[PDB]
């Protein structure tokens, strides 16, 4: 169950990197 | 070895019978004399039975190990203790491991392999916020989105640390309150069953002044069993402890190897000795006998010739069960 | 009585290879010893301050499970 | 702590009984327990004085 | 009260009906640190063969 906590954390930050490079496309 | 059946011309054969041998040469008395043998031969004859053959006076005198109790010497005669003896408590030694596998102990191998790999791809995590190029990260990961992730990774550690020192604890802990016995005010109250030898004293000792269930108690005919009741252990139909005699377990200990130890001393110290019929006037001269074959030292040449076997083997000696964190376990 | 966990061979082995790890951190750099002090506080020589925290994340760990392997069967040795 | 019988049986601690009862002769014949451990008591205020 | 010092001894080996009147008659500062390490009982004292 606390590693749970480590997937739903880091899998979290990829979609916002994710639409940081969607925006990084933006530019 | 202290007393058997032989099929030499005397008929019986061991240590108390040459005892008694060499007192008579010391008497001015020819004495004719025969011996009977009185149990069966697959367990120990009840010598509460031997010596109540000699009350009926079946036997005028039983030579053997008949140990000196506040019943035996009140219905016959003994002469003085010949030899000491008390009733000790041997028991398993203490195996206290060590190793570096002692040290990864409170993690299942699964779990070290989790934790060393969830500290890599959480690790992996800082390089999409962020040999030799591999290291650059440690030097940022020292003390946006990617202080995120250092909130929730420092609340895993604050588990890993929180577990593992409860998995450490409650290792160092079960180890301590285990079934132990350290005395016979150990063995009397942590309800396990004891064993003892057949046809003795010990087992109507225990029931009568040190207040043990007679279903805690179990019999046990030879010295293979002493064994085999003790590496099954309390479980599996075996017994925690064997309760003897002195001269008895120092037989025990040379016989097997250095796996068993007298967590205990005798808490009943007595001695053996001969029982004759009551008031019989042979007493006081075998009596002067004895005291007279112990000064002259002839009772301690005696006991090389049979009783020889006397290794110490210190495994472990009174040992303080304390804080004692392993030598290995931080080889 | 205090000092009993860890039984005395490892104190001397524990402050002595707090030296020797303490002297990676010199190597990695009175005037010399003096800023040999401020590294060693809080690269190649900053992996093995990676390393050396997880040590005594463990002496931490192991100094707390044996005081409460003492101070829990002594009130349980009568 | 004792928290079932098999609580009660093991623990080596004394153990009241109400005086005049089978339940006397039923621990020690069934349940293997010591006689130096049951307790005879006599009244209600002495059930309250020996807990 | 005085200890092992002091001319004073450490402990006192005494019998066990003689411990419970001298604990009752003290408060409990003394403790009986183990248990009867002989217990063999009273008993009167006939003749021989009477
Ligand atoms: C005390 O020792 C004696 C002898 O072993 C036992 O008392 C009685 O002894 C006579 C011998 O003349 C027997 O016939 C009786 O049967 C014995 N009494 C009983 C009740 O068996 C007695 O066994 C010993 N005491 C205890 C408590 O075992
Ligand atoms: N010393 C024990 C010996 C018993 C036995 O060898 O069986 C006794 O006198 O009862
Ligand atoms: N039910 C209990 C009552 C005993 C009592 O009241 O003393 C019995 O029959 O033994």
């Amino acid at each position: 169950g606390l590693f749970l906590i480590c997937g739903i954390t880091c899998f979290m930050a990829l979609t916002v990197f994710f639409w940081r490079v969607f925006w990084q496309y933006q530019r | 070895d202290y007393v058997s059946k032989d099929k030499n011309p005397p008929g019986v054969r061991g240590y108390c019978i040459d005892v008694f041998e060499a007192a008579i040469e010391l008497l001015p008395y020819p004495v004719p004399r025969t011996y009977i043998l009185y149990g069966d031969g697959k367990r120990n004859p009840s010598y509460d039975n031997l010596v109540n053959e000699v009350v009926a006076d079946n036997f005028d005198v039983a030579v053997g190990d008949i140990t000196i109790v506040t019943n035996r010497t009140r219905y016959v005669d003994f002469t003085q203790p010949f030899i000491e003896s008390g009733l000790v408590v041997v028991a398993p030694v203490k195996e206290a491991k060590s190793s570096p596998w002692s040290f990864l102990k409170p993690f299942t191998i699964e779990m070290w392999a989790v934790t060393g790999g969830f500290f890599l791809f959480v690790g992996a995590m800082v390089w999409i916020l962020e040999q030799l190029i591999t290291i650059f990260w440690f030097s940022f990961s020292t003390m946006s989105l990617g202080r995120f992730v250092l909130i929730i990774w420092l609340f895993v550690v604050l588990i890993i640390n929180s577990s593992y020192t409860a998995s450490l604890t409650s290792i160092l802990t079960i180890r301590q309150l285990t079934s132990r016995i350290e005395g016979i005010d150990s063995l009397v109250t942590s309800n396990e069953p004891i064993g003892v030898q057949d046809g003795t004293f010990a087992r109507n000792y225990l029931i009568n002044e040190l207040n043990i269930l007679p279903s805690r108690i179990v019999p046990l005919k030879d010295e293979e069993q002493y064994l085999s009741a003790l590496q099954r252990g309390p479980n599996a139909g075996g017994v925690a402890a064997i309760v003897d005699e002195l001269p008895y377990i120092e037989v025990l200990l040379t016989n097997s190897n250095c796996k068993f130890r007298t967590v205990g001393q005798e808490f009943t110290r007595t001695g053996w000795g001969f029982a004759f019929q009551r008031d019989s006037p042979l007493a006081v001269d075998m009596s002067t006998a004895i005291l007279q074959l112990s000064e002259e030292g002839e009772l301690e040449k005696i006991h090389r010739k049979w009783l020889n076997y006397k290794h110490e083997c210190s495994m472990q000696i009174s040992n303080s069960e304390d804080s004692q964190l392993s030598l290995k376990s931080f080889w």
